[PDB]
């Protein structure tokens, strides 16, 4: 086979610099294996090409281990990963694998990680209301059906609590099928997320499951996280264009999309933005979500939660989600002290749906 | 990746003969601006020294590199 | 031609694949212009005799940082690889002396009696492998027990200001469990580690002097990490003492960790990134600041019954400049650790201890 | 004298400075030929190679390359001169990028370059281009031309943006 | 022959040194230049750049310097004197007599340069010292043998504060004193050493037990940076060989910080917080850990800071609180009310009230 081996030439950090021939380089968003000393492998994804026979590339695990002149054979796709039936119930990874010791996932076909966004002509507007349960989200901002909904507040206000109150009582009762995508979570919280579903009907080892588990918390590298919101989009896109139905993707959180991004951006040669971010926060921040709409073949009640920097709503990755999103639930540090639960906000709330 | 100094085109007048002038205490100007003047020259020359160009402006000779001044 | 010309000169042997030459070295940072089959964060031998991390691995040189004194190490120095990564000692022997960043004994005591070779940037659990924090960590303050309770597996941040009881804090629970580890039941028992990181040389001797003779310094690790050593030295201090007390927590039985302080780490990190030509973040840091804290405490994390059924108890303490929370190290700290106990000024001063 | 050919500004300015004081009494044909002799005794020999990359040399391992390769190699002329500006300035890492800038203004000024279909053209020295292209492109349509994409993917474009 | 060098670059206080020989200098090595003025120069070597060529920095004035100049190696670091021939004298940097009364006639002359003490040689302990101010033995009080820090801004109270503590507690210590003043002004050196000798302090023909060392702002960054390691040699020869409580005032301790970073961009390091040096948290960590006090002798150390622009969250004087046993910091605010001096009472505390 011709596959197009790679020498690795710099390392330092999550960027792996690869240089291979002429005219058998890799192109950008390509997926490239190395061979470690144990039984896994270490996926790269190429970013940028420095020239000279020679692309930069961003490690998606521990770049420790690797020598000057290592094999670096490259996929020729982008980063697949398992989509289907077979994927609810298990705990995939960034790459695709599975991190719940129940055997390999039995999928037909495998879609990559990377891929374009829908047109302009395929939109489908709608202005359906979800219920949720909650006084204050049923009165002030009602959530749209199939849009996308953010959950914004600061530390310790109930970003976490917000998110899984709403899937025991609206996604166990729904149609479709969901999808929980943490990015930049914690390791105690994604064991209890789990454990928790299986006790209430949404993830059965030994029945049928609707709901796909995607692992990726905070302590991987940068490489990791920022692929982690194009990894468990993929597995929630193909359910609800291929199969029809309709998906919820819960990302815990949406604000370490951007922050991934910021901490490779230094060592790929990016000149810095403001508040120590990234020159193309807005292009990477649009380009994922304006693939997790609502279109012709199906719709997609997107649920995500926006951490705030510090209780501060005009930062660069705050700022910039709010004209995405169709309901914003913003929290607010100071009620969340007088004892309101949850502390939403009943003015700095706002819906498209509030007519 | 490259160096300054001898470029273009200070790299053309070592390959003849350097001479002629003395370069201990003269030297040619390179590059001007933002209040500066980088000489090419100036061996003998001490640290913050008095310096005068053709037009009759003084200068003070404060970095003093290998090529360079 | 082209044998007869390297005959009257060339140069010498000295391979470069598992050795290398110092072209350059200042302020912790050595250029080693060689180190072929050298991998990435591994432990580099000078002829001198002082460590290296080559952390930095080019095409033409090799970044190389120093874990000593740069003042022995000059321009083409042979710089020799060790072949293995950064690890450091563990096991049950540990308990009692007061060890270094590498595993080096720092008080007097002779060699580290050591079962086992463990490296310092380790993974974390997943989440097949945590169970729930359903453990009692007995701290023995009576407004810490029954307000903000923490158990075997969390980590609870100690954010505060200077002379304020952060320090005082994480030193009362170690000592609380001298109940529990001088009898039998290996299950009650939490052996300690302290990680004192970006202290002077009179605070490490205080603290480790005070346990001892109130019997509790017979099951408690000692991190020596002053700010006298190098920049490398108090950067890997978390990474080198996670590693010790991962091992009793994977065999059957508790631990605790006590990172102090958590922006001694930060300062430490973006000193040496700096100085191996590194473009900077913000705050003058370098860009994965967060990923450096969250890495390292998510690895404290209750086990379930088929690991073992062990934990690790991280205090990691943030020191704050005049109570504001609300700056670089002390959000990233304090959104990724489990809770946080803010120790404020204005009743210190009062007599409401802590 | 400057000729009109670029060639980058930075990089590219280590050959064009030092053609100008080769180009004249006629001393431009013998430095073709001994620029070739330096690149092919320090790539593939395995013996001299030792400092290409190492950052010692200074002055011993300097000095010594640069007059093994023009005494007993073949060079008298200012050929030597060309290695003891790039040993100093710590440039004798890129010998290939120096040694293939000069064969670059000979086929320029005495010669045509670029492409047409499949491999290479024919690179006529006669004066102009449009009188020389339509001479050789006749003759070497008949004489080989085994044919064996672009078309292709041009037709399948145009097809797709009206459905 | 000693080892001889040619000077290739000279930007400020930075002189890069060229070796011809392979046997180049080690990191802080004293560096010898003549010029022509019967005193030559001290340049000491920080770092090498390669290719036989290391950059020093040079503890004078650099006017005068050409490319070219002979640069002999002493072949150690800057030696001063040490002993009791040092008390009553005025030393510099280089250990040179500056107060016109012929040679320091020492036995021995330690290093500038040295390590400080390690973790099985420090003795920790709580004895309250007695300064007589209203303001400082009941909020912080001091300890006997520990660092006490001074901090406050321009013009608050920073060096009358050193004044009045030396003349009611270095009179009747026993000990020897240690006033090694960096950053200081002109007409502070001049007075102080005359109110000394009229209360007997200095005695120029009978016995003296306070060492003097000169080091004010009109010297170059070379001198400023290096004056806390002079002053820090003598006063730590008096308690290790021959074990005395020795008392190390420095007025100030923040001009060691800020002398450094001025210097620091042109040796090719980044420049980090508020346009200072990457090494804040190295290079103070290395000389504050040497003051302290150890098996064999005491050495109380009374420094004072200096707040940048009145500004405690500053990178040289948040990293020195870290240091110190006691704080006094002065704030402005008070100090123009009326109090003398402005104690901060919700500011200053100390490790000794319990
Ligand atoms: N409905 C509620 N009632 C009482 N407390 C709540 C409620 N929702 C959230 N909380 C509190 O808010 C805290 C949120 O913690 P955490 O999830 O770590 O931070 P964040 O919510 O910012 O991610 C929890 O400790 C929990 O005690
Ligand atoms: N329960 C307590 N009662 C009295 N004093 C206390 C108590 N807890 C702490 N302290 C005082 O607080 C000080 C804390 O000092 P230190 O540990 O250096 O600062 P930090 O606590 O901010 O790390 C100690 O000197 C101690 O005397
Ligand atoms: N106890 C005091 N009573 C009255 N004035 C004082 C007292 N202590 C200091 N001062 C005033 O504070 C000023 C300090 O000046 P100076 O030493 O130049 O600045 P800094 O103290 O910031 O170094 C002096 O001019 C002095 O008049
Ligand atoms: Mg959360
Ligand atoms: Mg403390
Ligand atoms: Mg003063």
């Amino acid at each position: 086979a011709g596959p197009a081996s790679g020498k690795i030439r710099a390392v330092i950090g999550a960027v792996v610099d690869v240089q291979f021939e002429q005219g058998e380089l890799p192109a950008i968003l390509n997926a490239l294996t190395i061979d470690q000393g144990n039984n896994q492998k270490l996926v790269l994804e190429v970013a940028q090409h420095l020239g000279e026979n020679a692309v930069r590339a961003i490690a998606m695990d521990g770049t420790e281990g690797l020598v000057r002149g290592q094999t670096v054979v490259d996929t020729g796709a982008p980063i697949s990963v398992p989509v289907g039936r077979g994927t609810l119930g298990r705990i995939i990874n960034v790459v695709g694998e599975p991190i719940d010791e129940r055997g390999p996932i039995e999928c037909k076909q495998r879609n990559p990680i990377h891929a374009d966004p829908p047109s302009f002509v395929e939109q489908s507007t709608e202005a359906e209301v979800l219920e949720t349960g909650i006084k204050v989200v049923d009165l002030l901002a009602p959530y749209a059906r199939g849009g996308k909904i953010g959950l914004f507040g600061g530390a310790g206000v109930g970003k976490t609590v917000f998110i899984q109150e709403l899937i025991n009582n609206i996604a166990k009762a729904h149609g479709g099928f969901s999808v929980f995508t943490g990015v930049g979570e914690r390791t105690r919280e994604g064991n209890d997320l789990y454990r928790e579903m299986k006790e209430t009907g949404v993830i059965n080892l030994e029945g049928e499951s609707k709901v796909a588990l995607v692992f990726g918390q905070m302590n991987e590298p940068p490489g990791a996280r920022a692929r982690v919101a194009l990894t468990g989009l993929t597995i929630a896109e193909y359910f609800r264009d291929e199969e029809g139905q309709d998906v919820l993707l819960f990302v815990d959180n949406i604000f370490r999309f951007t922050q991934a991004g910021s901490e490779v951006s230094a060592l790929l040669g990016r000149i810095p933005s403001a508040v120590g971010y990234q020159p193309t926060l807005a292009t990477d921040m649009g380009l994922l979500q304006e693939r997790i709409t609502t279109t012709r073949k199906g719709s997609v009640t997107s649920v995500q939660a926006v951490y705030v920097p510090a209780d501060d709503l005009t930062d660069p990755a705050p700022a910039t989600t709010f004209a995405h999103l169709d309901a914003t639930t913003v929290l607010s540090r100071g009620i969340s002290e007088l004892g309101i639960y949850p502390a939403v906000d009943p003015l700095d709330s706002k819906s498209r749906l509030l007519d | 990746k490259a160096a300054p100094t001898e470029v273009s085109s200070i790299l053309e007048s070592k390959i003849r003969v350097s001479d002629e002038a003395n370069l201990d205490e003269t030297g040619r100007v390179l590059s001007v601006g933002d209040g500066i003047a980088r000489v090419f020259g100036l061996n003998n020359c001490q640290a913050e020294e008095l310096v005068e160009f053709a037009s009759g402006v003084k200068g003070m000779a404060l970095n003093l590199e290998p090529g360079q001044v | 031609s082209i044998l007869e010309s390297k005959i009257r000169g060339v140069s010498d042997e000295a391979n470069l694949d598992e050795t290398g030459r110092v072209l350059s070295v200042g302020d912790g940072i050595a250029r080693v212009f060689g180190l072929n089959n050298c991998q990435a964060e591994e432990l580099v031998e000078f002829a001198s005799g002082v460590k290296g991390m080559a952390l930095n691995l080019e095409p033409g040189q090799v970044g190389i940082v120093l874990f000593g004194s740069d003042r022995e190490v000059k321009e083409g120095e042979i710089v020799k690889r060790t072949g293995k990564i950064v690890d450091v000692p563990i096991g049950p022997g540990m308990l009692g002396r007061v060890v270094d960043a590498l595993g080096n004994p720092i008080d007097g005591k002779g060699p580290i009696e050591a079962t086992g070779y463990a490296i310092a940037q380790l993974k974390a659990p997943g989440i097949l492998p945590r169970r729930s924090v359903f453990e009692p960590m007995q701290t023995g303050l009576k407004a810490v027990d029954a307000l903000v309770p923490i158990g075997r597996g969390q980590r609870e941040l100690i954010i505060g200001d200077r002379q304020t009881g952060k320090t005082a804090v994480a030193l009362d629970t170690i000592l609380n469990q001298k109940r529990w580890n001088d009898g039998n039941d290996e299950s009650k028992k939490l052996y300690c580690v302290y990680v004192a990181v970006g202290q002077k040389r009179s605070t490490v001797a205080q603290l480790v002097q005070t346990l001892e003779q109130n019997d509790a310094m017979k099951y408690s690790i000692v991190v020596a990490a002053t700010a006298s050593e190098a920049a490398p030295l108090q950067y890997l201090a978390p990474f080198t003492a996670c590693a010790i007390a991962e091992w009793f927590r994977d065999n059957g039985k508790h631990a605790l960790i006590v990172y102090d302080d958590l922006s001694k780490q930060a300062v430490a990190y973006r000193q040496l990134s700096l100085l191996l030509r590194r473009p900077p973040g913000r705050e003058a840091y370098p860009g994965d600041v967060f990923y450096l804290h969250s890495r390292l405490l998510e690895r404290a994390a209750k086990m379930s019954d088929a690991n073992g059924g062990g934990s690790l108890t991280a205090l990691p303490v943030i020191e704050t400049q005049g109570g504001d929370v609300s700056a670089y190290i002390p959000t990233n700290v304090i959104s990724i650790t489990d809770g946080q106990i803010f120790l404020e000024a204005e009743l210190f001063y009062k007599g409401i201890r802590p | 004298i400057k000729p009109p050919v670029q060639l980058f500004g930075l990089d590219g300015t280590y050959a064009t400075a030092l053609f100008s004081a080769s180009a004249k009494d006629s001393s431009i044909e013998k430095t073709f030929q001994s620029v070739q002799k330096l690149s092919s005794t320090i790539s593939k020999d395995a013996k001299v190679a030792q400092v290409l990359s190492n950052p010692a040399l200074s002055l011993n391992s300097r000095k010594e390359v640069v007059s093994v390769l023009s005494k007993e190699l073949k060079l008298e002329p200012v050929v030597s001169n060309l290695l003891t500006v790039l040993a100093e300035n710590n440039r004798l890492s890129l010998f290939d990028s120096i040694a293939k800038q000069f064969s670059v203004l000979n086929d320029a000024y005495n010669g045509v370059v670029e492409a047409t279909v499949v491999s290479a053209k024919p690179l006529d020295s006669k004066i102009l281009n449009r009188l020389t292209k339509s001479i050789t492109n006749s003759k070497y349509v008949g004489p080989g031309k085994t044919l064996k994409a672009s078309k292709v993917n041009k037709l399948n474009k145009v097809l797709s943006e009206t459905i």
